RNA sequence: UAA
């Protein structure tokens, strides 16, 4: 039984006999026949970036016990992508067709964080009970760790060589953890109020953090003593990332409605701070285009921005991808399906534009028509494009 | 030799023993089978040790049907399988 | 421990200028390919001659025209890298290219740069020599020009020029106006055709007037706003300046702005225009469905001829180019401000003699003669060879002729090694001169034109007549009058010498009194060939044309070295002393002794030779005039000085000063009165094919050769380019490589009339052949893969040649389809003929058992895209232009007449992403191997459908060749075929099993003697299969984004063992192993033009037992790399018992690339000499190729002690002096001269390998 | 007399276990 | 407010005498094999 | 013989 697929292969077929042969990138015309022109999305930058946004809604996923989704994970190379449930089980759903049902248990309490080793060698998976295990990419537990943290694990980073993971929880303890033995390294003391969030710089030695005291801190992991902190945020910092590619800039999410982005090359330097009348929940930078970035709100409504477009607005707002609060987001490391699970028991993909599309920008995810199972034809449909509806609506 | 085809599988790499000590492995993939070695026995029954310059099939390779889970990749149990980890059609679960 | 090199060099011309450089006698035309500038003089004709050629050590991303003041000629800006400026002055003195300053902007950039930079700057020339921008992306780097030479540069964002600047398309001077003004194409809001629906007009255009204040520290720039348009076509992407104006040439459309910024007209150029969606002012629909998809539109734009009294003539033309090679007229009638009948009009190509050629690059008016009816064009292009084309009449009878063309390898797509000459061992009944070797054959063009070339490691001649047993040691050839009589042959070891009339079959003449019971040394025609001289070991004698004596001279002393001109002979015997005789011009039978300097006789010459040039004309009494060359009686001394004299010498002799060092330059000067002999033979001749040039080659005694050229100004000096490397390397001075020269004794033979090529014959175990073509360098090549001995001219444009087993060949200079440029000989076999047109061909592969070759056509249909059903997808429209999809097949080539012998066609949407001829095992049990030719197609369609491909198992079997012609005795029988879940991007054999990819997937499969293929192993792969090699049963795989796996095959128990993987993460393009004798390196192309080695090292410590393979070196090429081959290597002394190995690469600019491992001592004396070379010796651009080819984002993971060795940097020590040679080797190493030479020859000869097979 | 050329001598970054080592007083938001 | 064993494979599972597969409850252990062999291998040599 |  056919059914829709999103395979980038035959796009690196293409553009790799484009690259061998000296031919350029042919320019997309609207049109259905110029799709084989579309390359992949690790073959656009500078003005062909606009190319790589998803803001396609092509397929709605959920599990047979609707469970609310705490984090979602592509797996590295992005084949697949972990859903980790409430009841503290991984969900693992294969990219290509979005299909998959059998479940793991991982945890006993709710799964929280996972993230996965930059060497694709490894995952580290937190919970509600500040409980970090460790796991092979063939989801093997390897490594307990019961007393990770007092209270709930709230994020976890990888350093740049794998050696060595941040871990942060709703205790106001950051913790430096040697991936060898599992052994816990200096505590990053500080931090007044429980910590949200915590990152690794992509390449420096470098812990960016963010708390309920309204205050991102940046931490020297050798040392454990906190080298700066940002006055900036009025109210909790929920997330902060760096750019994962290069690392130049940080962004940070705050429940005061304000999205800052720091370039951390030139004092702190403020970029982009942008205000929305509903609260921001996640972020996620473009693991591909640098200054591309998506904000999820508390109402759905993804928010697609561009450092080099528009720094005070979205370049691209789907008011009603999710009908409740956005939890979480997840590129894809080949950059061509983005995933979004929200407190709807929903997770979502969205995939790039196409060169025409008679529903494009009026999917039941742009105008707020949901009407009944308004999802169904779309996540049934063999192809992409798709007739024009009334709204894009199915039975 | 051949210009067209060049001999490369007889060749002299010093990372031959590491080969052979870990993943038991050699360059010689048609390399006969040793008749000490004994999956069950261990590595303890071969006299020529890890280094033996034949073939000592490890019992992950004895089980009679391939593992579904090894297929997807997600084998929680790695060479300690009761089931095939070896791409065998005939060896198949239907 | 690695060295790089250029097999071939670059042949995409990207760049063209038409300038006063060099010379300002007339206007020559500068050609940049990838990294080598060559001055060309375009001839009245359309010829292209090369006057000097430069190879810099960096991509030259673009170049730049201007002048100063004082001087005629223009200053050249150079663009290279990445923001880099290097200004460019030509030395006439030094006839060399100087630095005049270094502009550095890259670490600028990055400053202002939210995001990583574009790989290429582009560089911009205001029309008023007055300044110069140079942008990546939204950030502009200002040179200005002083009206000390420049002015203090200042870089800036987009956005501090004019405020709304957001997303830079283009920037652009703009014409007629006093201070320099530039227009910006913006679009605030990123718009594609995805886009389009929700996003109406977003490109923006803006017209600024900068005001530069240069000041001494620093330079301020003030811009005013001229002008703004909103509203544009999101599909404008290049801005063509005009006189009254701007055109914007889009995707769609063709936006005419005027110098005041208001839309005047638009063309909608096919059905994709923004119909009714501008509507703000002349519309000109267009049904001509013209695309301009590239991102940057190449054009030529030629002001408006001045009148008689000083008007313009109304002829300001600008044309356009598709890039399909479509050529466009745009006119422009505007009376003035105003613009009417605005529109675009398609140039007729009646001879479609721009078919074969596709992706133009640059466009330059050769000849002007002030007039725009008449044209002269040069055009570089991507895929076909670079043309001159003449148009004639310009009006909206037209036609266009070609005048003379560029050679291209266009893009080489594939490489691989087989047998285009030595198919056969006998040859008109005599083995053949070039036997049992191999030669690369790569593909080339983009469409129609595409062809395979031949990169052939020695010239092939054509053979015409074979003798046996005719000579033993030296022949001579006689002309009476044109017609090849008295073949006279000597032996040396016996003291005979023979006759053969060579009328009648070569049969002994049997007549006259010549000397046959001694051997003879020289002879020749004499006294305006009504004269026999012939020279013998102990005498002289004088014949008539039908042998009778005449004159008899005897010799106390052997002679040794003897040359021959019309009026004069010239004899040196053992002793030294040199003895020069006259004839009589009356009567003959004199040979009148003719006088010598008395300075002459007091020291010791080697070697001595007359010459005809007129080099020393302005040291003679009443000459100064260019022609009239003087008779110059030219002798070699034992300190390597070369000395030459008049006859009415007086007692004045002169000298080429500095030859002893071997130093760049050569002048005459006065001779005024060390045994150590390295000059062995020189001569001063004119080469070329049309163009004839003099130049001066010296053979030194350890047969490497080397070349100076004559200048046709200031004729009294001679120089040699030191940077271009050229010339080949042919042998070692201190004894080095001594087997080159101890087995035949080299001697130089000049032939003014090979095919109409004046050519250089070098003898020896290894012969070599100097041929210059008109538009490049002379070249040394390999001539066969035979000794020869002697060779004598034969008829008209011929040249008889004796090997070392007495076989007289004739030979003749095969000018059909070959370019003796490029480093090596150039075959180019066209197999689209005008019956069957097959498109760009892929994928060459070899079948080492059948000697066939096989390529795959891959044809661009239109694509339809359709469902996973059959049904189309929504979007489609029949009456619009659609996008190209792919179809292709299999072709079974026969080398023996290089003609389709079997084709098979493959389906819609098909492409073979991978061919390959591999050995197959075919039975585990008794190791029987069968040669299989095996296809991996992918099928070529759009992201939406699941992907499919299939691989395709083919035996070459033969046939009983169809009656009518042979060689069709070979059919392809499929002997397998499966259609698989997935594209196939890759096919590779290991250990007689071969593996191909699926999408994220990998299979091994094996086949059994029943043709029964069945799957064995398995392994995932993150992303796409790029490419795949196999070395034994280890396996390498590339990921298109993760770089490459190393993997180990096992059988029995089959398994896939993750040996290891790349730490590092890039987009690798082509694989190959460096085995570099015990431990294991593999070679990486990246997408960013970078080839990275990395090793298997499972001892070292943070390696985790070898699953992180080290990053050793990474090393940034001059273009994208599209395939890599495994080469065996060849060793000139060392031969180990284990086997060398060697990667070839072919690049897409046309250049092909060789790494050769190197050992550790090898490694530490190449490096350091290079170290030395690039501290102390100066670079032509001012480029450091450190900064050249490591300043990459993999500089710092890398082994900074162990870098990739360039090969080009290292030659250089080839060409250095004496003295400085020997400075520089002995930096590091007592002996590191001798071992030095000798790695450089190894290296040199690395490739030598495919001359010796089977 | 040194011959004009690029120069091309960058600094090598520590890189230890956690990262490149880099100064940390870069970062103070001023 | 229990959990069921879904994924592990019962050979990683040891009877606690948390989480429960059928009546009995168990309790999840972790893969020794794994990752004292991931020790082994950052070893250097082999 | 399975999760
Ligand atoms: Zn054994
Ligand atoms: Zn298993």
């Amino acid at each position: 039984t056919q059914r829709r697929s999103v395979d980038v292969s035959s796009p690196y077929i293409n553009l790799y006999y484009n690259r061998r042969h000296g031919l350029p990138n042919l320019v997309v015309e609207p049109e259905t026949s110029y799709t084989i022109d579309i390359m992949p999305p690790n073959a656009y930058r500078g003005r062909d970036r606009v190319i790589n946004l998803p803001s396609k809604f092509t397929h709605l996923s959920s599990n047979k016990v609707k469970h609310v989704i705490p984090a979602i994970q592509w797996t590295p190379e992005g084949r697949r992508l972990v859903v980790a449930t409430y009841s503290g089980e991984f969900s693992l759903w294969n990219a290509s067709s979005f299909t998959f049902e059998t479940l793991m248990q991982a945890h006993d309490s709710a799964v929280t964080t996972m993230k996965y080793s930059h060497d694709s060698d490894w995952m580290i998976s937190g919970d509600a009970d500040g409980m970090i295990k460790i796991w092979q990419p063939n989801f093997s537990m390897v490594k307990e760790i019961d007393a990770a943290h007092t209270e709930s694990i709230r994020d976890m980073a990888f350093s740049s060589n794998d050696s060595k993971f941040v871990t942060c929880s709703d205790d106001n303890i950051l913790k430096i953890w040697n991936f060898s033995n599992g052994k816990q390294e200096r505590v990053l003391s500080g931090h007044h109020w429980d910590v949200k969030s915590c990152d690794w710089h992509p390449e420096m030695g470098l812990i960016a953090s963010a708390s309920k005291d309204n205050l991102v801190k940046l931490w020297d992991p050798r040392s454990g003593n906190c080298i700066s902190s940002i006055l900036k945020f009025k109210h909790t910092v929920l997330k902060t990332r760096f750019q994962p590619t290069k690392g130049n800039l940080l962004m940070a999410i705050s429940k005061d409605k304000s999205c800052r982005v720091f370039d951390i090359r030139y004092s702190m330097k403020e970029l982009m701070c942008v205000r929305d009348e509903t609260d921001y929940m996640t972020l996620e930078w473009h693991p591909i285009n640098e200054s591309m970035f998506t904000l999820a709100c508390y109402d759905g409504s993804l928010k697609h921005f561009d450092l080099l477009q528009n720094l005070n607005e979205p370049i691209l707002t789907i008011p009603y991808a999710h009908d409740k609060c956005i939890t979480s987001l997840s590129y894809n490391p080949v950059g061509h399906i983005f995933a979004t699970a929200a407190k709807d028991r929903t997770i979502r993909f969205w995939t790039r534009a196409r060169p025409i599309d008679p529903n494009a920008y009026d999917d039941p995810t742009y105008n707020n028509k949901k009407i009944n199972g308004w999802f169904f034809g779309i996540n049934n449909d063999i192809n992409a494009v798709r007739e024009k509806s009334e709204f894009g609506a199915a039975p | 030799m051949s210009l067209i085809h060049p001999d490369t599988a007889k060749y002299p790499f010093k990372f031959e023993p590491f080969l052979r000590q870990e993943y038991s492995f050699s360059l010689d993939p048609d390399r006969p089978i040793c008749e000490f070695y004994n999956s069950r026995e261990g590595p303890k029954s071969c006299p020529r040790g890890p280094l033996c310059p034949k073939k000592h099939v490890l019992p992950i390779f004895q089980n009679k049907i391939v593992c579904r889970h090894w297929l997807r990749g997600l084998c929680k149990k790695n060479d300690q399988c009761e089931y095939l980890h070896e791409y065998n059609l005939r060896k198949m679960p239907e | 421990m690695n060295v790089y090199d250029d097999v071939l060099d670059a042949t995409v011309v990207s760049h063209s200028l038409a300038t006063h450089f060099t010379t300002s006698d007339y206007e020559e035309l500068l050609v940049v390919r990838t990294n080598i500038l060559s001055v060309y003089r375009p001839t009245r004709d359309g010829k292209l001659y090369l006057t000097d050629e430069f190879k810099f050590h960096g991509l030259i991303t673009d170049i730049g025209l201007i002048p100063q003041k004082d001087s005629p000629l223009s200053c050249l800006l150079l663009c290279t890298g990445v923001a880099k400026i290097s200004i460019l002055k030509f030395n006439t003195l030094t006839n060399s290219i100087d630095t005049l300053s270094l502009h550095y902007y890259e670490g600028k950039f990055k400053g202002k740069s939210l995001v990583e930079l574009a790989k290429i700057s582009t560089l911009r020339m205001d029309p008023g020599s007055s300044c110069a921008l140079l942008f990546n992306n939204d950030i502009i780097a200002f040179l200005p020009f002083h009206v000390k030479f420049t002015a203090p540069s200042v870089v800036l964002v987009a956005s501090e020029l004019y405020e709304g600047a957001k997303n830079i398309i283009d920037i652009q001077f703009l014409k007629n106006f006093t201070k320099p003004t530039i227009a910006l194409l913006y679009q605030p809001k990123l718009v594609w055709a995805g886009n389009t629906t929700i996003s109406k007009l977003p490109t923006q255009y803006v017209i600024l007037t900068l005001n530069i204040q240069p000041a001494e520290s620093a330079t301020k720039i003030e811009s005013t706003t001229i002008a703004f348009v909103k509203e544009l076509p999101w599909d404008l992407h290049t801005i063509v300046p005009v006189s009254n104006g701007a055109i914007i040439v889009g995707t769609n459309e063709l936006a005419f702005l005027d110098n005041t910024g208001v839309l005047q007209s638009t063309v909608l150029l096919n059905s994709f225009a923004d119909k009714e969606l501008q509507k703000t002012k002349i519309i000109n629909n267009s049904s001509l469905e013209i695309m301009f998809r590239e991102k940057n539109t190449t054009s030529i734009w030629i002001p408006s001829s001045k009148s008689k009294n000083g008007g313009s003539n109304n002829d300001e033309t600008l044309l356009l180019m598709d890039l399909k090679s479509n050529i466009y007229y745009i006119q422009m009638e505007a009376e003035g401000r105003l613009l009417i009948k605005f529109d675009i009009f398609k140039l007729p190509i009646v001879n479609d003699l721009l078919k074969e050629n596709s992706n133009p690059k640059c466009i330059t008016r050769l000849n002007a003669t002030n007039s725009n009816k008449n044209m002269d064009l040069f055009i570089g292009f991507g895929s076909g060879n670079a043309l001159v084309l003449r148009l004639n009449n310009l009006k909206s009878p037209f036609d266009i002729e070609l005048l003379s063309s560029l050679r291209n390898v266009g893009p080489i797509t594939s490489l691989t090694v087989g047998k285009v000459s030595s198919i056969d061992d006998v040859v008109k009944g005599l083995p053949n001169p070039n036997k049992n070797e191999y030669s690369l054959v790569a593909t080339s063009g983009n469409g129609s034109g595409s062809h395979l070339t031949v990169i052939q490691t020695s010239v092939q001649p054509e053979i015409e007549l074979a003798l046996k047993f005719i000579s033993i040691t030296q022949i001579w050839n006689l002309k009476i009058k044109g017609r090849d009589r008295y073949l006279i042959t000597t032996d040396s070891t016996k003291s005979r010498s023979d006759i053969y009339e060579s009328d009648n079959n070569f049969k002994l003449h049997k007549g006259g009194r010549l000397r046959r019971d001694a051997t003879t040394v020289y002879i020749s025609m004499f006294g305006e060939e009504k004269r026999i001289i012939q020279v013998t070991t102990n005498h002289l004698y004088l014949y008539d044309t039908h042998f009778r004596r005449l004159t008899t001279i005897k010799f106390d002393y052997e002679v040794i070295h003897v040359s021959v001109m019309d009026p004069y002979i010239l004899v040196t015997v053992s002793r030294g002393d040199i003895k020069i005789f006259e004839l009589e011009e009356k009567n003959k039978r004199k040979l009148l002794k003719v006088d010598l300097p008395e300075i002459l006789n007091e020291m010791v010459i080697t070697s001595g030779l007359i010459l005809k040039s007129n080099m020393c004309n302005e040291f003679l009494i009443g000459l100064s005039k260019s022609q009239e060359e003087q008779l110059l009686f030219t002798f070699v001394t034992a300190d390597n000085q070369i000395i030459f004299f008049t006859k009415d010498h007086n007692d004045r002799i002169f000298q080429l000063n500095g030859v002893d060092q071997l130093n760049e330059s050569l002048y005459i000067s006065t001779y005024q009165l060390v045994p150590d002999p390295s000059i062995k033979q020189v001569m001063i001749n004119k080469l070329g094919h049309d163009n004839k040039e003099e130049y001066l080659t010296i053979l030194t005694f350890g047969g490497e050769i080397y070349q100076y050229r004559k200048l046709p100004q200031r004729r009294s000096r001679f120089y040699r380019n030191v940077t271009r490397n050229d010339l080949a390397i042919t042998g070692a001075p201190d004894n080095a490589y001594a087997k080159g020269v101890s087995s035949i004794e080299r001697i130089m033979h000049y032939f003014p009339d090979y095919n109409g090529y004046s050519v250089i014959f070098v003898t020896g175990s290894v012969p070599y052949i100097l041929i210059k073509e008109d538009d490049s360098t002379p070249k040394i090549f390999k001539f066969g893969n035979i000794p020869l001995v002697s060779v004598t001219p034969w008829s008209e444009r011929s040249v008889m040649c004796v090997d070392d087993i007495k076989n007289a060949r004739v030979y003749t200079l095969t000018t059909d389809n070959m370019y003796y440029g490029n480093k090596l000989p150039l075959k180019q076999i066209k197999i689209s003929n005008v019956l069957d047109d097959y498109k760009t061909l892929q994928k060459l592969v070899y079948h080492e058992r059948a000697q066939l070759f096989l390529v795959s056509y891959c044809k661009r249909v239109p694509y339809e895209a359709l469902g996973e059903d059959g049904e189309k997808v929504i979007g489609y429209d029949e009456n619009v232009p659609h996008a190209e999809g792919f179809q292709s097949g299999i072709l079974l080539i026969n080398p023996k007449s290089w003609k389709v012998i079997d084709k098979i066609d493959f389906p819609k949407n098909s492409v073979v992403n991978e061919m390959r001829s591999s050995m197959i095992q075919i039975n585990s049990k008794t190791k029987r191997k069968r040669e299989y030719i095996i296809a991996g197609v992918a099928n070529a369609t759009t992201e939406d459908t699941p992907p499919t491909g299939a691989f395709h198992i083919y035996d070459v079997i033969e046939v009983v060749p169809e009656p009518g012609k042979p060689d069709t005795n070979y059919k392809l029988k499929e002997i397998f075929q499966e259609e698989v879940s997935g594209t196939v991007s890759t096919v590779c054999e290991v250990s007689g099993r071969f593996m191909i990819s699926q999408s994220q997937k990998v299979l091994v499969r094996d086949i059994q003697e029943d043709n029964s293929v069945i799957p064995v192993a398995f392994l995932d792969i993150p992303v796409f299969v790029t490419d795949s090699k196999s070395f034994g049963n280890l396996l390498i795989i590339g990921d298109a984004m993760q770089g490459f796996q190393f993997i180990g095959f096992d059988a029995e128990p089959y398994r896939m063992i993750s040996l290891g993987r790349s730490m590092s993460k890039f987009q690798t393009m082509s694989l190959e192993f460096l085995v570099n004798g015990g431990d294991m390196y593999f070679a990486a192309t990246d997408a960013d033009r970078n080839v990275h080695v990395l090793k298997y090292a499972p001892d070292e410590p943070n390696s985790l037992s070898g699953q992180r393979l080290v990053h050793c070196s990474s090393f940034t090429l001059h273009s994208t790399n599209s395939c890599m081959m495994l080469l065996p290597r060849n060793e000139e002394f060392g031969s180990p018992q284990v086997p060398s190995f060697q990667n070839v690469g072919g690049q897409v600019d046309g250049s092909v690339f060789k790494i050769v491992p190197l050992s550790e001592e090898k490694y530490r004396r190449l490096y350091v000499i290079q170290q030395q070379i690039i501290d102390r010796e100066l670079q032509l651009g001012g480029l450091n190729p450190r900064m050249e080819r490591l300043a990459n984002d993999f500089y710092q993971m890398g082994h900074s002690m162990r870098p990739m060795l360039d090969f080009n940097v290292i030659r250089r020590f080839c060409g250095l002096a004496i003295d400085r040679r020997k400075s520089i080797a002995q930096k590091a190493g007592r002996h590191a001269h001798f071992e030095a030479w000798r790695d450089i020859i190894n290296i040199e000869f690395s490739m030598r390998s495919l001359c010796q097979g089977k | 007399s040194k011959h004009k050329m690029f120069p091309f001598n960058p600094a090598k970054i520590k890189k230890d276990d956690y990262g490149t080592v880099v100064d940390f007083t870069m970062f103070l938001p001023d | 407010r229990i959990r069921r064993t879904t994924g592990i494979p019962k050979k990683f599972l040891k009877s606690i005498e948390m989480i429960t597969d059928e009546g009995k409850f168990v309790v999840q252990v972790e893969d020794k094999q794994s990752w004292e062999d991931y020790q082994r291998k950052r070893e250097n040599r082999q």
